[PDB]
């Protein structure tokens, strides 16, 4: 094959310091597709399925940026 | 005039020095050391090598992720055009999510790329906080330098994370720009009744003159007795030589009291603390606790009363 | 002169085996977790 | 209403007070730290007799330094190491008086050419060398050229006169840079001047130390072994320099206008 | 009283004025002809500002103020009760602050060292002198300096401020703010340093300038040196003061706009 | 600012009454969109904020001018 | 030449680094991946929040049981 | 046209390797650059909505259509 | 006509890599200023709409037109 | 002189397997595109 | 004087493999450019 | 041995972590079992 000596690549890269990077971009990018993934459409968390649990507002319009603090604790904005 | 010793005119060279030995286990430390004759001018030429080893990997890959997030979204907020970007750079930024989303976490593009910018750089000078500790205590020395950084890190995530969640929004934080940054500063005086009549922020401001005050100071007489090897403060401090009794003579002699070679830097250490430490407490307390600082300094009897001569007519009451 | 860590060519042997079948058990638990994922809520 | 009040009290206010509580405290414990050195001090009495006044807040308890190669404790606030032997009148009949010394100036360790009494042991590297040597017994060192050698240099003085003839650079290992020139003086001694009371010009080729005058570097302190050097003789040196700045000439000490 | 060491240093000589009429000691302090000066024009300035809070309506501490008189003054000379009392106390201030930096540099002489403090001192001077005299004289009037009050400044400070509509847009403004900050995030560093090397882990010796350099290098990748970083911190201090002088001179006597409006030299370049 | 404040009709005002917490829930950006209309009054007559208002409390009718 | 003109190619190694080249092309390669994603994802193109193959937050919203509860 | 003879002799005063990674990194920076530049302009190709529009394809799918009338 | 004849002895007080890097460095600066300087002008090539407007082209695509009709019901 | 320590024959080994990775990295490349032309074409 | 450590036949054989690579390089861009102009023409 | 464990050291040390890593694992699927009896979230 061509591939017959890949093992060397250890010689010459250090086990350790890989490792320490290796377990920590798999964490953080974790982290980071599941921020991504819930900032969507996709969200699973306040979707409504199979319920919806909390007191929500009754009409919650679309939220613009000259807007005041909220009174009372709502999740439902769509 | 005689040398004032800002410069340095004659520069030496000997092999880069790698560094105090670490304890068993260690990993080795990356890079070959280079020099610089300009940073020899004035101070040390020597550049590396750097240690890199759990905790500060993590840290940069965390920063570099938020960099990267901010930004490209500053990119997008002129067309992905990088003419447009140079041309108006410094009113660009990535903006807090609109307020009447209250805590919840928001759709992309109104906010959410704020909110992960703001987890990635939390997580980011939290590690770097664990690798500051550990690389002082590896070789053996006290552990200062943790207390004030752990103290600037609370500043940051007091205006940014614990206010806002203490407010309901999180669109009363800070966005990622220069000159919006600058215009939440203004806005949040502006809406909360004059940071001038905040007790806190005043203490802050008197720290904050009191540490260039200080600084001055001690800069100026070290180097005014540099002559007599002043410079070399551990052996001044173990041994006590003529240009620490020289050096505290002055001042006892000009205003009356004095510090010594090991005390003035317990002296720095605070200053530069209770800046910061105020900074905490003020912001704390604005919005949560007090609604217009001006009526409370108005309450409290703080604040001048200017003669008057003239009636105005509020036109809400007529 | 060349960069080195050390191992020999039997340490890097032994290092690549147990390297090579942990990044394949970890890749096949993420692809069991993408066909829950799509089963539930298909995304394409 | 406009600046209705509801209650007087409320926690802003009790927050600064503690503030002012806690500032107030750390300038007890700073104040007392700042006592570890040059106490007790002396209190002259009404007719002469001297006391030790310990001021306030009073002196906080000894801690020790341990120094490193076996170099010994310090305990702080200690002893003493004895004062050498100044003489001094003084001028005016009053505790506050000045005082004036007695024989040649520059020769009686008194005023800006004062020294303190150090170990009469080097300074050591963290490997346990001597800190401050010649650069013929460290051997890596060299000096970057796009700089002036200062090896070579004459060392005018003050008045315009020679002194002597750069000889050897005195350099600093554990940070390196410059500390020292050595230089031979008019009677064939060997001399030691700061780096940092030089005005180097590589055109004319001159140091020009406008401290002390051209005939006074046959008088400079000098070292016992020069291979190395102690605190107490780095304080002996640099002491003769600074009391030519008020004792060289003798219009130095007599208000400009 | 007198320290351990004190006594062979307190000789007589190195003064600029006066001369060995004014040269002892009082106490720990040095006096020396500025040293009466300086302890004259304090008393007086301070018995000044006193008297105005008397006539004013209240003693409370907060609330005293005196001020400047008005622009229809012009560059003359005002009424005691309508702006004089200001102008007298801005003369006592003045005195007594060159005073102070004059008698630092006696006491210099005498002990035979440098005079960088009195020279980083004359900053803080020239910024004073910068908002009592210079502005006011370029633009016309002595009543377009501040009144002498806690809160009262403050007053000034902010509409000052807003005369521009965003004050925080003034270049000079920022590079000096940039300089502050640097300032106290420097002072933090060195300060936890020196206390670090000389209180360290527990049974352990003192450590030495090599362990200084090594942990900086191993932090961040540079150390700047012993020597060097108190030269960076008079640098920083300094820059931090002129800076501000300038930004005072630059608003009202050269800029009349807002300040956003200046960067907009930026985005106007032929070059974008 | 011109939609929401001179054609549209919205509140201008962002401060409180009392100095401790009270019913006020008005937020910074609010007090973004009053600071940009009030640099546009500044504008369009030549003037600054101390043509009517003393900067020291801007919501105070008594510490303003005529 | 034309054939023979990349011959002498293997012996790249000898004047550049292995270790520093190995670990420049697989950061940049992480950081470019990131990069195209984001810049996906800022477009027409996106892929999460187009409603395709079905828009989810509108699914939940008319429920039954939601409906019910709102109906009160 | 014998002008040009010698110039294989560049790389006796210049240094073969810092040019190598000099110009490997300028034509990175550039390649990201020119992309950029292009994408910002009439020329965009990602959010051109040829050959369509897949945002406003998700809108008008019959199932979420549905949904939305029972909503409203 | 004799005026440069001991023009090559240049190189014996400059040193030539120096030169050669500075030379490089401002050329690659100066192409892209010069070309930023042009696209911010009138002359800007790649926004004239010439020889046909893409994103105009994209918006009046007769399937885009037909979902956007859908939309207004 | 500018030189990493590695022999010619070193060099030679570190090459072949160089090309090897990246051809099949490239290949990978190749087969994600076809998969999102087929699914979502966007010239 | 600056000098690199290359002998002349080394900065023959670097120069040779240098000037093919660019060619090789030149040759793939003027076939993007090819392609992009007969997709989306911007003059 | 970079750290300084034998292999005997080593082997004990991964019998006692492997051990109380499958425990932790463990009670979090207890959690989790309570959780979406009191509340599912899919
Ligand atoms: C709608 C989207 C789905 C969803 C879709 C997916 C998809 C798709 C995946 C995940 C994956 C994960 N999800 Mg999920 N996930 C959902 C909701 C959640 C919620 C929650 C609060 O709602 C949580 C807390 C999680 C948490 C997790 C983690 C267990 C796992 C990420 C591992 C990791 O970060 O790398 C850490 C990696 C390392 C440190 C390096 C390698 C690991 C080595 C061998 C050592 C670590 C120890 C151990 C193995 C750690 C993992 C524990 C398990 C045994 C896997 N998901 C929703 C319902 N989730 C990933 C996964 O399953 O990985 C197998 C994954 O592919
Ligand atoms: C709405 C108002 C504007 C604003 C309007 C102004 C105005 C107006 C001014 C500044 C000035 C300053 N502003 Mg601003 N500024 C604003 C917001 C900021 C913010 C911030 C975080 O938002 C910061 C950090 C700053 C920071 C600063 C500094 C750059 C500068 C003050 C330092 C100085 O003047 O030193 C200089 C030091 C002195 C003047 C001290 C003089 C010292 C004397 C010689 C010694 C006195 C001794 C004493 C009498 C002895 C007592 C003895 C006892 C025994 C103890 N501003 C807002 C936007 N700012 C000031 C300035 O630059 O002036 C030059 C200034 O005039
Ligand atoms: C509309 C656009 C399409 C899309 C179009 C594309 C296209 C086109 C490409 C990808 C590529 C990638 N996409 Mg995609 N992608 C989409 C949505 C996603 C989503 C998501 C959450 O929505 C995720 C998490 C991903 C993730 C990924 C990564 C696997 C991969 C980038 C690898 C890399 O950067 O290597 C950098 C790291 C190195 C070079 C180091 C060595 C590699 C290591 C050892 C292994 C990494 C993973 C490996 C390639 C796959 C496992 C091995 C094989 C199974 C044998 N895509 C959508 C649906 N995506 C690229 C790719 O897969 O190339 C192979 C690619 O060309
Ligand atoms: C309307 C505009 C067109 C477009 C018009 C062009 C034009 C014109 C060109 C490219 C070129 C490129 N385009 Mg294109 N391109 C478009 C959209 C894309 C998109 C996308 C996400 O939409 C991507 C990711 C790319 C990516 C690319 C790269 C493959 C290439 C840039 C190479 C480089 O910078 O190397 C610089 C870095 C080095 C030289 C470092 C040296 C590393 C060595 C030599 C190995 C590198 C491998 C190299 C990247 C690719 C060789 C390919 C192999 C033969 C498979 N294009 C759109 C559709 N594109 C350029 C190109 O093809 O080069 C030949 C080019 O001239
Ligand atoms: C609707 C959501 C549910 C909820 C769903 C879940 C789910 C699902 C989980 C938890 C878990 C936890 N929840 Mg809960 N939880 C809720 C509300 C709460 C409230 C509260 C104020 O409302 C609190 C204080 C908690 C607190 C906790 C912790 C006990 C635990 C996380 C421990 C940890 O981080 O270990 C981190 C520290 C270590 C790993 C250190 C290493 C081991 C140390 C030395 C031993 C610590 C012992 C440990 C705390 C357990 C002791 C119990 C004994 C075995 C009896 N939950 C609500 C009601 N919660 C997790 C859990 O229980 O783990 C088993 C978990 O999986
Ligand atoms: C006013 C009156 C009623 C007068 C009557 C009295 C009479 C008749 C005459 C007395 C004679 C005279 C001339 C007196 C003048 C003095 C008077 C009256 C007032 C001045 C007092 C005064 C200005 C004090 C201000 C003190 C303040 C607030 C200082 C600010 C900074 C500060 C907090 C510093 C603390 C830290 C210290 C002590 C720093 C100094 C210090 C520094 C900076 C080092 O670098 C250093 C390096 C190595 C060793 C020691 C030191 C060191 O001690
Ligand atoms: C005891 O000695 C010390 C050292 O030497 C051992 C240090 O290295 C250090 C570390 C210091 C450094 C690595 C340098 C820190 C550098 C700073 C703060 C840079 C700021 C300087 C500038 C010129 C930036 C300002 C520029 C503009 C505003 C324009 C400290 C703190 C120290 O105390
Ligand atoms: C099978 C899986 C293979 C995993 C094998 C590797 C073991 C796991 C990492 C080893 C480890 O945890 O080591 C630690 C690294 O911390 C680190 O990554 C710390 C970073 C871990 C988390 C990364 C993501 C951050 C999480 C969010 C932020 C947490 C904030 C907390 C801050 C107070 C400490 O590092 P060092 O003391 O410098 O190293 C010395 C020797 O161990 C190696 O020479
Ligand atoms: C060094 C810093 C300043 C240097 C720049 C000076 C350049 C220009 C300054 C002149 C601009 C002054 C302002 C003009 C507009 C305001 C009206 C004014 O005052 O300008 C003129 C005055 O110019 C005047 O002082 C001119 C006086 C200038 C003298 C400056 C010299 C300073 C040296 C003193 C050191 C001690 C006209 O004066 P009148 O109206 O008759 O005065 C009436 C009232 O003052 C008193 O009843
Ligand atoms: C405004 C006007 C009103 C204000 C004040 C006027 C009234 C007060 C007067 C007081 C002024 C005192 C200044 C004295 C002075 O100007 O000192 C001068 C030098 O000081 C010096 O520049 C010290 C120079 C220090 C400069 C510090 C700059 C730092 C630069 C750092 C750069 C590196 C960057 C960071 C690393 C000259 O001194 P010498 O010749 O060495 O003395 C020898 C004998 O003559 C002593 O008698
Ligand atoms: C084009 O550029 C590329 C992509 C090539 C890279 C270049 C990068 C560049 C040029 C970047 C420029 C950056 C600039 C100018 C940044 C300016 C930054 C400033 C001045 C920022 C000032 C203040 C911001 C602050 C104080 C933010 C504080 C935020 C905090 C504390 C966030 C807290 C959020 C948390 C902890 C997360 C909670 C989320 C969760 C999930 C728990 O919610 C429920
Ligand atoms: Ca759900
Ligand atoms: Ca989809
Ligand atoms: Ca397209
Ligand atoms: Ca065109
Ligand atoms: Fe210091
Ligand atoms: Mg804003």
């Amino acid at each position: 094959d061509n591939f017959t000596g890949t093992y060397k690549m250890w010689m010459f890269i250090d086990p350790r310091r890989a490792l320490l990077f290796i377990a920590s971009f798999q964490i953080l990018l974790g982290i980071l597709i599941h921020m991504i993934v819930l900032g969507s459409d996709l969200n699973w968390h306040s979707d409504g399925i199979p319920k919806f649990y909390f007191p929500n507002a009754a009409e919650a319009s679309a939220p613009i940026d000259m807007s005041p603090i909220p009174s009372a604790r709502n999740f439902k904005f769509d | 005039p005689e040398y004032q010793n800002i410069f340095n005119k004659v520069q030496v060279r000997e092999p880069a020095y790698p560094g105090v030995e670490l304890p068993k286990g260690s990993l080795p430390r990356v890079g070959k050391p280079i020099f610089s004759y300009w940073l020899g001018k004035i101070g040390d030429a020597q550049i590396g090598p750097l240690y890199l080893g759990g905790w500060g990997i993590a840290s940069l890959i965390s920063g570099f992720i938020a960099l990267e997030v901010i930004g490209l979204n500053m990119l997008a907020s002129v067309g992905w055009d990088p003419r447009l970007f140079l041309k108006e750079f410094f009113w660009l930024g990535l903006e807090p999510p609109p307020p009447a989303y209250g805590l919840s976490i928001p759709p992309l593009a109104e906010g959410g790329w704020w909110l992960i910018a703001g987890l990635f750089l939390t997580m980011s000078l939290l590690l770097w906080w664990v690798r500051v500790y550990k690389r002082a205590k590896d070789l053996g020395m006290g552990t200062h330098l943790s207390w004030a950084f752990a103290v600037a890190i609370l500043f940051f995530l007091t205006l940014g994370f614990i206010r806002p969640v203490l407010m309901g929004s999180w669109g009363e934080a800070p966005p990622f720009g220069i000159f919006p940054h600058l215009d939440w500063t203004a806005a949040i005086s502006i809406r909360y009744g004059n940071f001038y009549y905040n007790p806190f922020h005043g203490l802050s401001i008197a720290f904050m003159y009191g540490s260039a005050v200080l600084f001055a100071m001690h800069g100026g007489t070290i180097l005014a007795v540099s002559r007599y090897g002043g410079d070399r403060e551990i052996d001044q401090i173990t041994d006590r030589g003529t240009a620490a009794e020289r050096a505290m003579l002055f001042w006892r002699w000009c205003m009356g009291f004095n510090a010594s070679m090991e005390s003035i830097h317990r002296w720095a250490w605070w200053f530069a603390v209770f800046c910061i430490i105020n900074s905490i407490l003020g912001i704390i307390l604005t919005g949560t606790v007090v609604d217009n600082w001006y009526l409370w300094a108005v309450k409290h009897g703080v604040a001048p009363s200017y003669p008057s001569e003239l009636t105005i007519d509020n036109p809400y009451l007529t | 002169e060349k960069s080195t860590t050390g191992l020999t060519e039997a340490e890097s042997k032994e290092f690549h085996g147990i390297f090579m079948a942990s990044m394949t058990l970890w890749f096949g638990l993420v692809v069991l977790a993408h066909i829950l994922s799509w089963l539930y809520r298909p995304w394409l | 209403e406009f600046g209705y009040i509801t209650q007087y009290f409320d926690l802003a206010q009790v927050t600064l007070w503690a503030f002012w509580l806690s500032l107030l405290s750390v300038i007890f414990f700073n104040r007392r730290e700042d006592k570890r050195e040059g106490y007790p001090q002396e209190a002259v009495q009404i007719f002469g007799k001297t006391i030790l006044t310990e001021g306030f807040p009073f002196m906080p308890a000894p801690k020790t330094f341990k120094l490193p190669h076996n170099g010994g404790d310090v305990v702080k606030p200690g002893p003493e190491r004895p004062q050498y032997d100044f003489k001094l009148e003084q001028v005016d009949r009053f505790a506050g008086a000045a005082y004036r010394p007695v024989g040649n100036p520059m020769l009686a360790g008194v005023g800006p050419g004062a020294y303190a009494v150090r170990a009469n042991k080097p300074d050591l590297t963290n490997a346990g060398d001597p800190r401050i040597v010649p650069m013929r017994v460290a051997k890596h060192f060299a000096v970057v050229d796009k700089d002036p050698d200062p090896r070579g240099m004459t060392v005018i003085g003050a008045d315009g006169q020679v002194g002597g003839k750069v000889t050897e650079i005195w350099v600093d290992r554990a940070e390196p840079q410059v500390r020292y020139l050595e230089l031979e003086a008019g009677n064939k001694k060997k001399v030691l001047v700061p780096i940092a009371l030089c005005v180097i010009k590589g055109q004319k080729r001159e140091v020009k130390v406008r401290s002390i005058n051209g005939i006074h570097f046959n008088d400079v302190p000098t070292l016992s072994n020069y291979d190395q050097i102690t605190l107490a003789e780095e304080d002996k040196v640099s002491a003769y320099y600074g009391a030519g700045t008020l004792y060289a000439t003798p219009n130095r000490a007599e208000s400009v206008l | 009283a007198l320290l351990n060491f004190e006594k062979k240093y307190r000789v007589r000589g190195g003064t600029l004025v006066g001369g060995d009429l004014f040269d002892f000691w009082v106490g720990p302090f040095y006096v020396g002809f500025f040293g009466v000066s300086a302890v004259f024009f304090a008393t007086l300035g301070t018995m000044l500002i006193l008297f105005g809070a008397a006539i004013g309506p209240t003693l409370n501490i907060w609330q005293i103020s005196i001020a400047p008189p008005d622009l229809s003054v012009g560059l003359g000379f005002a009424p005691i009760r309508e702006g004089g009392l200001w102008q007298v106390i801005t003369i006592c201030a003045v005195g007594a602050f060159v005073s102070w930096a004059l008698r630092q540099v006696e006491i210099a002489r005498k002990l035979g060292m440098g005079l960088h403090v009195p020279f980083a001192f004359s900053f803080a001077i020239l910024a004073y002198l910068t908002l009592v005299f210079f502005r006011p004289v370029l633009l016309g009037a002595w009543g377009h300096a501040f009144p002498y009050g806690l809160f009262s400044h403050l007053d000034w400070v902010s509409n000052v401020g807003y005369q521009t509509l965003h004050f925080h847009y003034n270049p000079a403004h920022m590079l000096a703010i940039s300089f502050f900050f640097i300032n106290t995030l420097a002072l933090a560093m060195h300060g936890s340093l020196i206390l670090s090397v000389v209180n360290p882990q527990k049974g352990e010796e003192v450590k030495t300038a090599e362990h200084e350099n090594t942990v900086f290098r191993d932090i961040v990748g540079y150390s700047i040196g012993a020597l060097a970083i108190h030269r960076l911190g008079l640098f920083l201090a300094i820059n931090a003061a002129f800076w501000s002088a300038v930004c005072m001179i630059l608003t009202g006597p050269f800029w009349t706009r807002g300040w956003p409006e200046w960067w907009m030299w930026w985005p106007n370049l032929p070059i974008w | 600012p011109f939609t929401p404040f001179l054609l549209g009709e919205n509140e201008i005002r962002v401060s409180g009454n009392t100095d401790l917490r009270n019913t006020n829930r008005k937020s910074i950006k609010q007090a973004e969109w009053t600071f940009a209309l009030m640099t546009h009054f500044s504008e369009a007559l030549g003037v600054n904020c101390t043509y009517c208002h003393n900067s020291r409390a801007f919501m105070d009718w008594n510490q303003s001018t005529p | 030449m034309n054939a023979k003109s990349f011959d002498g190619m293997h012996k790249l190694w000898m004047i550049m680094n292995p270790v520093s080249t190995l670990w420049a092309i697989f950061i940049f390669q992480i950081f470019l991946g990131l990069l195209i994603h984001m810049v996906v994802l800022s477009s027409d193109l996106n892929w999460h929040d187009d409603q395709i193959p079905v828009g989810y937050q509108l699914q939940g919203e008319t429920l039954p049981v939601n409906l019910e509860m709102k109906a009160a």
